[PDB]
RNA sequence: AGCUCUCUUUGCCUUUUGGCUUAGAUCAAGUGUAGUAUCUGUUUAAUCUCGUGAUUAUACUA
């Protein structure tokens, strides 16, 4: 899942990492999302994405 | 640049030119054949039978004759018996179907590349 | 655009219907022969219960111990053992915080 | 590529590679014998011999990381005792790393650029690395210090080249 | 003098003719980026441009194996990178 | 015939992205390059897009 | 190992000349004869 | 002048022509 | 001016550079 | 039956050999001829029954 | 349920890399000067013949 086009679902995992977990799972969860933005970082997705942005 | 290319259509041989004979091309040599002498075998046939049985009684003779049918100065040192299991290398030769990993070509490169 | 959109999607799609990896899972803590038990357990309780009357809200992840930072430790590690000068000068080891 | 194509291919570069290996040899046995002058010849098998040299020696490489260390620990740590019971009975002084204000660095750097230009000597051509490392030299014989500087940095802190 | 800062023009110039040239051409590639050396041209796309080349911010297991195959192999970059994944200079830096 | 001849020279003369080649002998062999082996140079072409990772 | 660093608003004449040899050389394919061949057609075609 | 360098970048590495795509998108959605 | 161009160039911005930069007979003896 | 031939059709378009795409062509080429005439194939029919006939 | 026109998809590759060896080999440039080319700035009418010519009324003008 791309988080330009999931807040929800990376939303869903913020309030199950704080129901359930510490700074360290936490931190792990920003890497992996950022790490996932840097996956996702190229131009198709940046054309996908803009259009649902202006689209909503 | 296709000046330099592969050949695809290899060159057909040719009937000879048919003409007068004045160049010089083939020197007589060797102008006398050999034929096989008495002794010297080739029109010598026996038969198929025959032939068969010549080989398996040369054969088994071979077979059969390889089978054989008729303070110490040393304990100073760190390191000992180091050389076991090195000289009784040269049991069998085994030849390698690759030339890079032979024997011969590890000889080669370790005689001239120093 | 919306044509080369169009065929950049279905491009994308054959990608990453090919790009899909499996999930792995941990092997459940509870596993089917104790729920099987725990729903034993259950069922007798409220027949009990039934029979009577017929007559920590969350889980949070622990945290690893701070001993078991194997990052910091080869850190510590390291440096005992590589910034450390010749043997031949004596001297005092660094102590090898390893731990476990 | 289709498989069997891949093996006509690579049956037929096997079969090359044996035809140029036997080349190789012969023609080193008679450059060795003295049989031939023939220059082509002699830099064309020098150059075979190149390639085959780095190919065993990538062979050998990847054999050590995956055969492993070919020196036991045990007999690693018979090496080591060893040096460190002779250096321990020579009395000797490890070697320090050079001084800011060493007081043998000039001659020191001297002696080490008059061997690196001294490889220079008898050159007629020089291609573009060799005329950077004569400018090199002479920037190191005209900033002695900086030169040092610039050293004692690289010998503290490079470990990749 | 042939070296220095690496800028845009001469990475994309590099990747073009790279393009035109492949890997194994060097001194044409640096025929176009007359600022530079093949060998470095070349090391540049050894050590940046190569597409094998992770850019983006470290893992904790990436930096695990790092430590490790450090503490295992001392100052043997040339020989840990592989191992890790990324390039020598980036193990060590 | 005539006609797909003249078609699929106008629909190889357009060009849809980027220019990676030099001329139209080029253009029609980088065309034949995609169709043989982008399915399997996907993910160094992500790395080419984004400009990181393997 | 550096990453690159980006192009200024205005390039120098070593950069504009890098990249005008960059367009000249990526566009030529030939060697010396077909050139002189593709002339050639040309001064007997004029010629004719 | 956008249109005749669509295939250079931005300086967040992005390509003019997919900007402009982008935002023609935008509109056709 | 040393402030970063806002268009950055590209291989590709190169190479299309460089695609951009790339009878009436009279007579039976004539013919 | 045309349903299954427009599916054999849209199966039988990718090449197989030249057997198949001679099968093919000459299929279409007799569908694009279209319908006989029967009336002209009758009238040659008994013009050459009595030529034959005479001869 | 037809034929033509158009669009899309599928197919077809349709100008689409024609050898070899020691990757065959080796390679930083600048500047001066000359010449040749580039740029930054009277009117109208009818007639015939090969319209024309010819027939031909007439305007304007301190």
């Amino acid at each position: 899942c791309d988080p330009r086009t999931n807040p929800e679902f990376w939303a869903k995992w913020e309030q199950f990492e704080v129901q359930h977990g510490n700074e360290d799972t936490f931190k792990e969860m920003l890497r992996v999302k950022r790490s996932v933005q840097a996956k996702y970082n190229t131009d198709v997705n940046f054309i996908a994405s803009q259009a649902l942005a202006r689209s909503q | 640049t296709t000046a330099h290319r592969p050949t695809f259509d290899p060159a057909r041989g040719k009937e000879a030119l048919r003409g007068p004979a004045y160049h010089q091309r083939l020197l007589p040599a060797y102008t006398t054949l050999k034929f096989r002498q008495p002794g010297q075998g080739g029109a010598a046939d026996k038969s198929t039978r025959d032939l068969r049985a010549e080989l398996e009684a040369a054969e088994a003779a071979h077979y059969a004759k390889l089978k054989g049918a008729p303070r110490r100065w040393d304990e100073d040192v760190v390191f000992k018996n180091q050389a076991r299991g090195t000289e009784d290398k040269g049991k069998r030769k085994e030849f390698v179907n690759d030339l890079l990993r032979s024997d011969f070509h590890k000889r080669f490169m370790s005689k001239y590349v120093r | 655009a919306a044509l080369k959109a169009g065929q950049m999607q279905k491009l994308r799609e054959a990608e990453q219907s090919s790009k899909r990896k499996p999930l792995i899972l941990p092997a459940p803590q509870v596993s089917d022969s104790e729920l099987d038990e725990i729903v034993k357990m259950g069922m007798i309780g409220e027949r009990a219960s039934a029979m009577a009357r017929e007559s920590g809200a969350p889980i949070r992840t622990p945290r690893a111990p701070a001993q078991e930072d194997h990052i910091a430790n080869e850190i510590r590690n390291i440096k005992a053992l590589t910034e450390t000068q010749s043997s031949l000068l004596g001297g005092e080891n660094a102590p090898l915080a390893e731990g476990a | 590529l289709p498989a069997p194509i891949e093996n006509i291919i690579l049956r037929y570069v096997k079969a090359k590679a044996d035809w140029w290996i036997s080349v190789a040899h012969y023609n080193r046995e008679r450059i060795r014998r003295g049989a031939t002058v023939d220059k082509t010849v002699a830099k064309k098998n020098v150059g075979r011999l190149t390639r085959l040299w780095l190919k065993a020696e990538q062979e050998r490489q990847h054999n050590h990381m995956k055969d492993g260390p070919y020196v036991s620990s045990e007999e690693a740590v018979a090496i080591y005792t060893t040096t460190v019971h002779w250096l321990e009975a020579r009395k000797f002084s490890p070697i320090p790393f050079p001084s800011v204000s060493y007081k043998h660095d000039t001659k020191i750097l001297i002696l080490a650029l008059e061997r690196l230009r001294e490889a220079y000597s008898t050159k007629g051509r020089l291609n573009q690395s060799q005329r950077e490392e004569l400018a090199l030299i002479e920037q190191a014989y005209d900033s002695p210090g900086t030169t040092l500087e610039r050293i004692k940095r690289f010998l503290l802190t490079q470990r990749a080249f | 003098v042939k070296g220095g800062v690496w800028t845009n023009i001469e990475d994309e110039i590099l990747k073009a003719a790279v393009s035109k040239y492949g890997l194994n051409q060097w001194a044409r590639v640096s025929s176009l980026l007359a600022r530079k050396t093949p060998k470095q041209c070349k090391a540049r796309w050894n050590e940046w441009l190569d597409p094998s080349i992770k850019k983006i911010e470290w893992s904790r297991e990436e930096d695990e194996k790092l430590l490790h195959l450090a503490k295992l192999m001392p100052t043997q970059w040339r020989t840990i990178a592989p191992i890790v994944g990324r390039t020598a200079n980036q193990c060590l830096e | 015939s005539l006609k797909r001849r003249r078609e699929k020279l106008a629909k190889s003369g357009e060009e849809h992205g980027d220019v990676t080649y030099i001329n139209e002998k080029n253009k029609q062999f980088n065309a034949k390059l995609a169709r043989f082996y982008n399915k399997y140079t996907a993910e160094i072409r992500d790395s080419f897009e984004r400009g990181t990772m393997v | 190992t550096k990453p690159a660093r980006p192009d200024t608003i205005d390039l120098d004449e070593d950069e504009k000349e890098m990249l005008s040899e960059a367009r000249a050389r990526l566009a030529n394919t030939q060697g010396k004869k077909a050139k002189r061949k593709a002339r050639e057609r040309q001064q007997e075609e004029s010629r004719r | 002048p956008e249109e005749e360098q669509g295939s250079s970048r931005n300086l967040d590495g992005r390509r003019l022509r997919t900007v402009t795509e982008a935002k023609a998108l935008a509109e056709y959605l | 001016n040393k402030a970063p161009a806002p268009i950055q160039i590209s291989a590709e911005q190169l190479l299309r550079e460089a695609v951009d930069r790339q009878q009436r007979f009279a007579d039976l003896e004539e013919l | 039956k045309r349903m299954k031939k427009k599916e054999a059709h849209r199966d039988d378009t990718a090449f197989r050999d030249y057997a198949r795409e001679a099968e093919k062509t000459y299929k279409r080429q007799i569908r694009n001829m279209g319908a006989p005439d029967l009336e002209k194939y009758m009238r040659e029919k008994l013009s050459a029954i009595e030529k034959a006939a005479a001869a």
